RNA sequence: GGUGCAUGGUUGUCGUCAGCUCGUGUCGUGAGAUGUUGGGUUAAGUCCCGCAACGAGCGCAACCCUUAUCGUUAGUUACA
RNA sequence: GGCGAAGGCGAAAACUUAGGCCAUUACUGACGCUUAGGCUUGAAAGUGUGGGGAGCAAAUAGGAUUAGAUACCCUAGUAGUCCACACCGUAAACGAUAGAUACUAGCUGUCGGGGCGAUCCCCUCGGUAGUGAAGUUAACACAUUAAGUAUCUCGCCUGG
RNA sequence: AUUGGGCGUAAAGCAAGCGCAGGCGGAUUGAAAAGUCUGGUGUUAAAGGCAGCUGCUUAACAGUUGUAUGCAUUGGAAAC
């Protein structure tokens, strides 16, 4: 996973 | 949501001027949505003994993600020398488990399955086993993405 | 210009035999020497992703952690970077459980923001010796919670200057889901790190110069001015 | 009147000896524990150092009076 | 540490004898492994024959001792303790893990053979342990020679 | 506990070796297919059940219909 939301 | 109570268990710690029964007890917080847990806490009476196994067995919750009500394959769960098999049953055919294992299996929201018991089933070991085939379960959707098919069967 | 052969001034010389096997398959296929060597190119690019994403995540909104405890130099690096970069961070020794174990967490900063605002607000309310003992523990606070009292809120990111010796810290990290960046040395576990940051941190000359880009990477995320990542020099910092 | 190997209460005792429990989180499936361990400081778990520990509760802890220095309200049935 | 099938092998000299380690790109042309049955050896003790018994010491004698002692205690003391010829065929004969085979982290090693070479050191090939990842068991622990992964064969297991 | 269990501390490795028979067995090429799978055919009585129908008070049950292991002959298959 790259992002955060 | 169901919160059911697998056993309670008595134990002693071997100390002179009154030996001490902190016992343990076991529950497993589910909500037949795919959500599992379980927690023991070792307290002194009742109450405070169901809140701090419901806190443990709730803060521990993690979902599964579900299939076809009945599982697909059979599988074997293995702990403590203890193992049970799992086979598929068809949509109308009916769920066949044992009291806490039935729990077990409604707590995931499955449907009728097929089950078996092998080796010495204590509840812990059963719990432990369970435990191991939930998570132990690959998936066809896997195999088929990670591999070159377009059947997904 | 960012991580370049120019500004490296150190990258091998680490202690030998002290290594993972499969860290010897990610980075420096194996020296006849056996002296511990790290890649040039893919830490760089390690590097520049680590950049990026911090980038973005600081673009999110969220909120970030830095870690020092060494000796003096990498605490020394943290605590610069601390009164330059708003970010959390420990100036002192790791107690353990500081990450997992979060609701003690809330409730040492909430007795350290009790102490603080009465500190603040008392002009006579507490004797001498009753005010030497509150500014003990106001000391005490500030030796480990100190560095995190300013945040009072779990910290999305965060660095690591050596996961496997920072054991703690990387286990409880390895708890929960936030993503974590680490210094990875030859003798860690990639999988244990969110993302591969795969240089030597054992020879100060090295990390000193990461030490520095994550400053820079915070500082020009934060919309705050930056010093170095995009410089033809840089300053000695060797130990005397 | 008997009946503390039937008691309440009370006491002696180890002993003014530093030891005894709980909450959270962690090793493990458990019988358990980590704090409570190891270093220094005191009588002391008193403190901090390091440390899956952090905290909290009991003992300890100290808050009393007399004394020791001085002052203050008051002066005999002290002084004289 | 080495030789070892284990049990075991050390004051040394020679005779005879087995196997070994290291590379063989040279040879044979699968001739290989296990093992029903069978065979052999097989700690110590002990029995029979000949010796002789330094030293101690079964049995036995005297003396302590406790309430009691054909005991732990002391002094003795016989068998025996040795080998050659015969037998016995058992053990904690245990590394508490049958043999053969293949793969599998890593580190510290240690010894010997190969070369480098002045010892040192390097790796290679074998023996040899400890540490330790993963994995395994309920754990202990095993952990590259596993109690991991498995195969072939033999032998055993079935509550007391 | 082939199917469907183990042998270290529990019950389990003979004390070990030689060690026949037997079992298991390096690679490549061919044929037969002995084994094996499979096609054609026959046989494997009825009755038992599985299913449908009929007669029953639904009913057990009776009758009707088919369902099959297994063996033999013949055609192939070539992987083992």
């Amino acid at each position: 996973m790259g992002n955060f939301d | 949501f169901e919160e059911r109570i697998v056993k309670l268990k008595r134990i002693s710690k071997t100390t002179k001027g009154g030996r001490n029964m902190r016992f343990s007890v076991l529950v497993v917080v589910g909500n037949r949505k795919g959500k599992i847990g379980y927690g023991i806490a070792k307290a002194l009476e009742v109450p405070n003994a169901i809140k701090k196994a419901i806190k443990a067995a709730h803060n521990s919750l993690h979902t599964i993600e579900i299939h076809k009500g009945s599982i697909y394959h059979e599988v074997i769960g293995r702990s403590g020398a203890s193992r049970v098999l799992l086979k598929p049953a068809p949509q109308g055919t009916g769920i066949i488990a044992g009291g806490a294992i039935r729990a077990i299996i409604e707590l995931a929201g499955y449907s009728d399955i097929y089950t078996k018991n092998l080796g010495r089933n204590t509840p812990i070991n059963m719990i432990h086993a369970t435990m191991d085939g939930i998570l132990k379960q690959l998936s066809p959707r896997r195999v088929a993405i990670l591999r070159n098919k377009n059947l997904n069967e | 210009s960012l991580a370049k052969l120019g500004e490296m001034r150190t990258h091998v010389g680490m202690v030998k035999r002290y290594w993972n096997p499969k860290m010897g398959f990610f980075i420096e296929p194996e020296r006849k020497h056996n002296n511990d060597h790290f890649v040039l190119e893919l830490q760089r690019q390690s590097l520049q992703t680590a950049y990026n994403y911090v980038k973005e995540v600081a673009q999110n909104n969220g909120q970030i952690l830095f870690v020092g405890t060494k000796n003096d130099y990498v605490k020394k690096l943290v605590n610069n970077i601390a009164k330059r970069v708003d970010v959390a961070f420990i100036t002192q020794r790791w107690l353990g459980g500081t990450l997992t174990n979060f609701k003690t967490l809330s409730i040492s900063i909430n007795k350290l923001n009790k102490l603080v605002e009465k500190q603040a607000e008392n002009a006579a309310d507490l004797t001498k010796k009753e005010n030497l003992m509150l500014s003990r523990e106001i000391e005490r606070l500030e030796k480990f919670f100190g560095g995190v009292k300013s945040l009072k809120r779990l910290p999305n990111l965060l660095i690591v200057d050596d996961p496997v010796y920072e054991k703690n810290a990387v286990a409880e990290a390895n708890i929960l889901r936030i993503p974590v960046v680490a210094l990875c040395n030859t003798n860690t576990n990639p999988e244990l790190v969110d993302f591969i940051i795969p240089a030597n941190n054992h020879q100060p000359q090295s990390t000193c110069l990461l030490m520095n880009l994550l400053a820079d990477a915070v500082a020009e995320a934060k919309a705050m001015p930056t010093m170095f990542a995009y410089k033809p020099d840089e300053e000695i910092q060797i130990e005397i």
